C-alpha cells in the first residue's frame, strides 16, 4: 500500500 | 492570465462548479485566476486551491510512476520513447509545482498573518517541494528536500504554538510531514515517532470538540494510524 | 500537427504507454499524431485510437451532463456562470468530435477498403455524430442525427454483407446504434428490435466460435442484454 | 442507469 496524505 | 478578465467571485462559483463536473484542472485554472485577483483567500477558498491542485497533481504523480516503473525494467528491451515519455509526464509534473509554489510566493504566504491560513500554506510549500522531491534527481534534489523540510518546520512550529491538537489543518500538516520523513528523508524513525505523538496528543485533546469536530478530526487520526500500521 | 516530427512506431508505442498510464488525453493526440502520417491503421491502432478518444470525450461528456442538470434547476439563482461554463465544456468536447469526423474524412474512411476497417470507421463517425447530437439544439440538430444515422446505417449495411453475427465490431455497432435509436432518435421501438434481433442472431451463430472468440462476443451480448433489460 | 456503449 501507499502512505496516505491530505491537501 | 487567462482569467484575469473574470470576476473573483464568477471564478470561485466555477471552480465550484468544476469539482462537481471533476474537471480538476478547470478547478485549478479558476483558483490560480482567483488568487491572481491580488485578495486573500478564505478557509473555503484556501480549500478549493488545494483540492483543485491536489488532484491535477495526483494524476500526474500516479502516471509518472507507472512510466517510471515500465522504465526501470525496461533497463533491467530498447528505444527512447519510455524515457522520452517519463520525462515529459515530469516536466508537466514539475510545471505545475513551480506553479503552485509560485502563487505561494506572490504573494499568498507574506500576506497571511493569521495561524490558520500561514499554517495552510507553508504546508502546501512542503507538499509541492515533496513531490518535486519524488521525482528530483540532479543537483538541486538535496536544496528540494530541504526547502520541503524547512516549510513543514515552519508550519509545524506556528501550529505547535497557535493551534490546538486536533486542528485538522495541524493533524494534516504532520500526517504529510511524517510521509516526507519515511518517503523523502529517508528517515521511517522520525516519521514514526512524529505520527504517534500527533495521534497520541489529538486523543487526549478530542473531549474539548463537538460532533462535527470530532468527526473532522478523526478522520485524519485514522490516516495517522493507517501510516503506522504500514510502517510497523 | 505538433506530433509531425515523431515516428509512426514511436507514436503507436507512447499511445500504448499513455493508456497504462491513464494518460488518455496523451493518448488521443499520439494517435492523431499517428493517423496525419497518412498510412493506413492496423486493427489494434484502429483500437488505440477508439479507446483513446472515447475516454476523452466520455470525460467532457459526464462532466456536460453534470453542468446542463446543474443548470436546468437553476432556471427551474441567478447569474450567468453556470451557462458559461456549461457553454465552455461544451465547445471543448464539439472540438474533440470535429477533430475525430476529420481524421475520419482525412482520410481514414475512404482509404478503408476491408470490411472490417471500413465498418469500424463508419461507427466510429455515427458515435461521434451523436455525440455532437446529444448537445445539440440549434439550426443543425436534425442534419446532425441524419449524420449519425446516415453512417450508422451504412455500416450496418456493410456489416450484414460481410461479417457473421458474433463479430464484434458488428455486434459494437448494433449496440451503438441501438443506443442511438433510443437516446437520440427518440425511437426506443427500434432501439429494443435492434438490440433483440442482433442477439439472437449472434446466439444462433456462437457454436462456430473458439473460446477465446466466445468470450468476446459474449460481452458485447451481455451489453445488449443489460440495454434491453434497462429498457423493457 | 445509463445505456452501455462501446468504442
Ligand atoms: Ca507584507
Ligand atoms: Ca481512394
Ligand atoms: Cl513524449
Ligand atoms: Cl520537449
Ligand atoms: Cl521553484
Ligand atoms: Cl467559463
Ligand atoms: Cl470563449
Ligand atoms: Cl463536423
Ligand atoms: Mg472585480
Ligand atoms: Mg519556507
Ligand atoms: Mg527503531
Ligand atoms: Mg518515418
Ligand atoms: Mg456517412
Ligand atoms: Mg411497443
Ligand atoms: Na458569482
Ligand atoms: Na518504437
Amino acid at each position: 500500500i501507499r502512505c496516505s496524505s491530505v491537501s | 492570465g487567462a482569467m484575469g478578465s473574470m470576476e473573483r467571485a464568477s471564478l470561485i462559483q466555477k471552480a465550484k462548479l468544476a469539482e462537481q463536473a471533476e474537471r480538476y484542472e478547470d478547478m485549478a485554472a479558476f483558483m490560480k485566476g482567483a488568487v491572481e485577483k491580488g485578495e486573500e483567500l478564505s478557509c473555503e477558498e484556501r480549500n478549493l486551491l488545494s483540492v483543485a491542485y491536489k488532484n491535477v497533481v495526483g494524476g500526474q504523480r500516479a502516471a509518472w510512476r507507472v512510466l517510471s516503473s515500465i522504465e526501470q525494467k525496461s533497463n533491467e528491451e530498447k528505444g527512447p520513447e519510455v524515457r522520452e515519455y517519463r520525462e515529459k509526464v515530469e516536466t508537466e509534473l514539475q510545471g505545475v509545482c513551480d506553479t503552485v509554489l509560485g502563487l505561494l510566493d506572490s504573494h499568498l504566504i507574506k500576506e497571511a498573518g493569521d495561524a490558520e491560513s500561514r499554517v495552510f500554506y507553508l504546508k502546501m510549500k512542503g507538499d509541492y517541494y515533496r513531490y518535486l522531491a519524488e521525482v528530483a534527481t540532479g543537483d538541486d534534489k538535496k536544496r528540494i528536500i530541504d526547502s520541503a523540510r524547512s516549510a513543514y518546520q515552519e508550519a509545524m512550529d506556528i501550529s505547535k504554538k497557535e493551534m490546538p491538537p486536533t486542528n485538522p489543518i495541524r493533524l494534516g500538516l504532520a500526517l504529510n510531514f511524517s510521509v516526507f520523513h519515511y518517503e523523502i528523508a529517508n528517515s521511517p524513525e522520525e516519521a514514526i515517532s512524529l505520527a504517534k505523538t500527533t495521534f497520541d496528543e489529538a486523543m487526549a485533546d478530542l473531549h474539548t470538540l463537538s460532533e462535527d469536530s470530532y468527526k473532522d478530526s478523526t478522520l485524519i487520526m485514522q490516516l495517522l494510524r493507517d501510516n503506522l500500521t504500514l510502517w510497523t
